[PDB]
RNA sequence: CCCGGCGAGGGGAGUGAAAAAGAACCUGAAACCGUGUACGUACAAGCAGUGGGAGCACGCUUAGGCGUGUGACUGCGUACC
RNA sequence: UGUAACGGGGCUAAACCAUGCACCGAAGCUGCGGCAGCGACGCUUAUGCGUUGUUGGGUAGGGGAGCGUUCUGUAAGCCUGCGAAGGUGUGCUGUGAGGCAUGCUGGAGGUAUCAGAAGUGCGAAUGCUGACAUAAGUAACGAUAAAGCGGGUGAAAAGCCC
């Protein structure tokens, strides 16, 4: 029993109670989100998506606080050509604990 | 002839892995006097295989 | 107004050296060498980030194939099938069910073998 | 979540047997090759040996195609003076046939350590039998 | 009690000494006195005299009892080097460091 | 208030420093290109 | 830099690099590439711009009730403790106090009081006119300054 | 006081806020050289990192298959001016 | 020098031509999140914004905007032996030069903010001065006139004394 779904431009497979990290959603720091576009559900017998997304599939989960991941150095260097620029980047994310998964 | 690059401190060590010193584990006790000695060597007090030799 | 210069000198050197922890020989001990070793790591980094997505995709694929192969089908067709299967978009990494939930993977070889037929 | 990864201390393996007879030496080597590298499963772990143990009966009776049976390279250099050594397919089959399947698949397995290891999973034998009864191998095809 | 004893500015290299020091690290004091005794190297007398001093310290400044004493730690570091000049053929002049060592012994029971 | 006043936007501008590293904008060659008379300390040609 | 101009060593032949004078700013003991010289950092300040500025900064003190103007202001003898009181009494501790014709007593007072200074009208400089919390300035003076900035 | 050659040197004791100020004496950096510990390494080829990653060893929250040190194996990979 | 004229294995198709349908494949395109530049809509003007369209490889070189250091003013202020500067860990933080907090060391100085001024930033110049590696515990210990033994003295004697 599990489900897969689109979220941050990427897909995730998951169970309820389980927490996953996604690209920043503009949702309240605590409220409950619905993911109306799940593309698979599971058991001993499971629903692949005829078209994309199983018929009446939808997942629930509460946003469990937002964040910024760890910092990454962007180094650029053109040996012998007198050029280099370095630039930092962090990248926002929001976490969800997945309550739903209604097939 | 001379190196072209500086040798690592690491290689230096390996070169010396054979430079270690060996203990003795080859010393005995005169049967007459208590004396410890090098095997086949006269004792400090001047003995050897029991038997004081070397008056002095 | 002579300017000390050498406490901020220390500053930078220590900073670069810092990032050199782990690098062998004077790569972590000596600034000149540290500093280069550091700069390239940032390059190798930039590069490998995009390479990362490459490497993984081509992992998922080979194994997806391994799985479909087990189920009597080549990755190609499979994916085509899945494609033709009333659209049906769903990741290659997500087809990791290949690894764990095998009976499920098998259930896709069907949904694909079908619409594909 | 980080994608799966086969661990060395928990991999399956399983012995198998093949009779590489009238089989075209190389179209066979290829399937061997891949099974050693575990390319038919959760190879999903190219940094880990997840193949199976295959054993090859009757190496001598191996197929070739075209004039290969008598026109094939087979060159090594002993590292001396000018010691290039050459022998021909038939000539290899004469002394140590097993070597043929080895050099073939060995050139289809990767680089170093890993591949070097995946190759210890391939026991040949030129005759018809073998002494691995102990592992009780199950036979396959291709 | 740990108790140490050290010889600073030893007139030996360090490399030269570390050799002898090595013969001895972590042995029962008693046996070290023998090993050292039969080692034909300037450094031995040097290290021997340190060990002894360590012992006499650990014996007269602390709990003591040589019998239960082990050279738990021994380690020779490098001292400052007297620089000299060496006349060489054709006017050339070379350096030469006369080096020194900092011999340290540490003798305890636990 | 002796430290609340300031110069009008634009009044006093930087001043090319030059010779001060890559990111600086004019390190090395300090903006005077490669070789020839016109580089060179005191390198020019009469009016 | 004291020392000879002799070439430290032959141009070519020794492994050594160049060398022309042991006073090379790149050599140790002596150099300074652009050795400094005594300099006159005076500026110009157009009169009308100076007068403009005071009339400006003045105006602001008013806008901030920081200029407290008074008819006459002094002390009957040269005694700081005196000036001390007057100031305590008027609730001033940081003052410019710019007097009309400027007396003497008032001067030797505050010549030890840290946060206060006394000038005549014809004195008064721009920076200090900003520095102090409160500038006082007698009406007598406000006249001399009034027409001094015209 | 003790070891030491009536040494050098050192350990105690005592002085001092401090001797982790002991006279080569404030602070005491870097190169360079050592002792200890964890992890690796004796079938394996190259700028030595970077991407993946087992094991091992120590921090997470009351396991969530994280973090940190190491790093078997593996993709890519010829320093700088 | 060595297979050495498919990169290799190996291939009778894993070559070659035709046709058809797939799949892999880039920092190209798309998706999601985020920054900037140059525009205008629409909300609405000491205008920022849902924005909204578009753009953001770069040597010589031009333009723009910033960081930090030393010193001056702001400062008879703020911080500081309930521990400064410096050293050294650690954690956090900014697009970056950087910043902040804090353990240890250190033991007396440090300075916010806004302005002012430069001996203002280093890896290279066979750069300068100092320190320390490397080869290496290798060459060598300076005439192949030469040494041996007993005895002394000494903490120790091939080298001193007899
Ligand atoms: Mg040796
Ligand atoms: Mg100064
Ligand atoms: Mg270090
Ligand atoms: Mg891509
Ligand atoms: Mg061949
Ligand atoms: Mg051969
Ligand atoms: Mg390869
Ligand atoms: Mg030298
Ligand atoms: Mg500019
Ligand atoms: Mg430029
Ligand atoms: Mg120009
Ligand atoms: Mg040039
Ligand atoms: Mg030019
Ligand atoms: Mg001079
Ligand atoms: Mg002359
Ligand atoms: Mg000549
Ligand atoms: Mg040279
Ligand atoms: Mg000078
Ligand atoms: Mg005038
Ligand atoms: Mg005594
Ligand atoms: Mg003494
Ligand atoms: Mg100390
Ligand atoms: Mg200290
Ligand atoms: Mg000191
Ligand atoms: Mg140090
Ligand atoms: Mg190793
Ligand atoms: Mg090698
Ligand atoms: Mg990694
Ligand atoms: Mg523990
Ligand atoms: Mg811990
Ligand atoms: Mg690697
Ligand atoms: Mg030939
Ligand atoms: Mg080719
Ligand atoms: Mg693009
Ligand atoms: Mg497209
Ligand atoms: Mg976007
Ligand atoms: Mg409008
Ligand atoms: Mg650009
Ligand atoms: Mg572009
Ligand atoms: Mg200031
Ligand atoms: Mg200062
Ligand atoms: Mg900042
Ligand atoms: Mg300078
Ligand atoms: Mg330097
Ligand atoms: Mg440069
Ligand atoms: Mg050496
Ligand atoms: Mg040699
Ligand atoms: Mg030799
Ligand atoms: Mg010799
Ligand atoms: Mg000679
Ligand atoms: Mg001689
Ligand atoms: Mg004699
Ligand atoms: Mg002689």
């Amino acid at each position: 029993m599990y489900a897969v779904f689109q979220s941050g431009g990427k897909q995730h497979r998951v169970s309820e109670g389980q927490t996953v990290r996604l690209e920043k959603l503009d949702i309240a720091t605590g409220e409950t989100v619905e993911f109306a576009e799940v593309l698979m559900i599971a058991n001993g017998e499971e629903v692949k998506i005829g078209v994309p997304f199983v018929d009446g599939g939808v997942i629930k989960a509460e946003v469990v606080a937002h964040g910024r991941g760890e910092k990454v150095k962007i180094v650029k260097f053109r040996r012998r050509k007198h050029y280099r620029k370095q630039q930092g980047h962090r990248q926002w994310f929001t976490d969800v604990k997945i309550t739903g998964i209604s097939a | 002839a001379v190196q072209q690059n500086k040798p690592t401190r690491s290689k230096r060590g390996m070169r010396r892995s054979h430079d270690a010193l060996t203990a003795v584990t080859s010393l005995s006790v005169d049967k007459t006097s208590g004396e410890k000695h090098l095997r086949h060597h006269i004792t400090a007090d001047g003995y050897y295989r029991g038997r004081k030799v070397i008056a002095k | 107004a002579r300017v000390k210069r050498g406490v901020i000198a220390r500053a930078r050197h220590k900073k670069i050296l810092k990032q050199a922890k782990g690098y062998y020989g004077a790569r972590s001990r000596v600034y000149r060498v540290a500093f280069q070793a550091v700069i390239k790591a940032g390059q190798y980094a930039y590069r490998d980030r995009r390479q990362r997505k490459r490497q993984f995709r081509q992992l998922w694929i080979a194994r997806i194939n391994a799985a479909a192969r087990q189920n009597g089908i080549s990755y190609s067709k499979f994916i085509n099938g899945l494609k033709k299967a009333s659209v049906e978009i769903d990741r290659k990494i997500l087809a990791d069910i290949a690894v764990f939930d095998k009976v499920a993977f098998t259930a896709l070889v069907e949904k694909a073998k079908a619409a594909l037929a | 979540m980080k994608t799966f990864t086969a661990k060395p201390e928990t991999v399956k393996r399983d012995w198998y047997v093949v009779d590489a007879t009238g089989k075209t030496l190389g179209r066979l080597a290829t399937e061997l090759a891949r099974r050693l590298r575990g390319k038919h499963k959760a190879e999903y772990t190219p940094h880990v040996d997840t193949g199976d143990y295959i054993i090859v009966l009757n190496a001598d009776k191996v197929a070739v195609t075209g004039n290969k049976r008598t026109d094939k390279v087979y060159y090594h250099h002993t590292g001396h003076i000018g010691g290039i050594k050459q022998a021909t397919f038939e000539e290899m089959i004469a002394r140590r046939p097993e070597r043929v399947i080895e050099i073939a698949v060995k050139g289809m397995l990767p680089k170093g350590p890993l591949g070097r290891a995946m190759f210890r999973k391939l026991k040949v034998y030129a005759g018809n039998e073998h002494n691995h009864a102990a592992q009780q191998p199950q036979v396959l095809d291709i | 009690m740990e108790t140490i004893a050290k010889h600073r500015h030893a007139r030996s290299s360090a490399q030269k000494v570390r050799l002898v020091a090595d013969l001895i690290r972590g042995k029962k004091v008693s046996q070290a006195l023998d090993i050292l005794t039969y080692t034909n190297k300037k450094a031995a007398v040097l290290v021997k005299k340190v060990l002894e001093s360590a012992i006499a310290n650990a014996e007269h400044n602390d709990g003591a009892d040589i019998d239960d004493l082990k050279v738990t730690k021994i380690f020779v570091d490098e001292g400052p080097s007297m620089k000299r000049i060496m006349p060489r053929a054709k006017g050339r002049a070379d350096r030469i460091l006369k080096r020194t060592s900092h011999i340290t012994v540490v003798v305890s029971d636990r | 208030r002796l430290n609340t006043l300031s110069p009008a936007e634009g009044s006093k501008k930087a001043g090319k420093r030059l010779g001060r590293g890559i990111g600086s904008g004019l390190g090395k060659t300090g903006g005077r290109g490669h070789k020839g008379q016109k580089s060179r300390s005191g390198g020019g040609v009469r009016r | 830099v004291t020392g000879s101009g002799k070439k430290p060593w032959r141009q070519k032949g020794t492994g050594r690099a160049r060398s022309g004078s042991i006073k090379s700013p790149i050599w140790r003991s002596g150099g300074v590439t652009f050795a400094a010289r005594p300099q006159d950092h005076s500026q110009k300040v157009n009169k009308k711009m100076y007068r403009g500025a005071l009339k400006s900064i003045l105006s602001e003190l008013v806008r901030q009730d920081r200029l407290i103007v008074v008819e006459k202001f002094s002390v009957e003898a040269p005694k700081t403790k005196l000036l001390a009181q007057k100031l305590k009494d008027m609730a001033l501790e940081d003052v410019l106090i710019i007097t009309g014709e400027l007396d003497e007593n008032l001067f030797l007072a505050a010549r030890n009081l840290h946060k206060v200074d006394v000038r005549d009208a014809t004195g008064i400089d721009p920076v200090s006119l900003i520095a102090f919390d409160k500038v006082v300035m007698t009406a007598d003076a406000v006249k001399q300054v009034e027409e001094m900035l015209a």
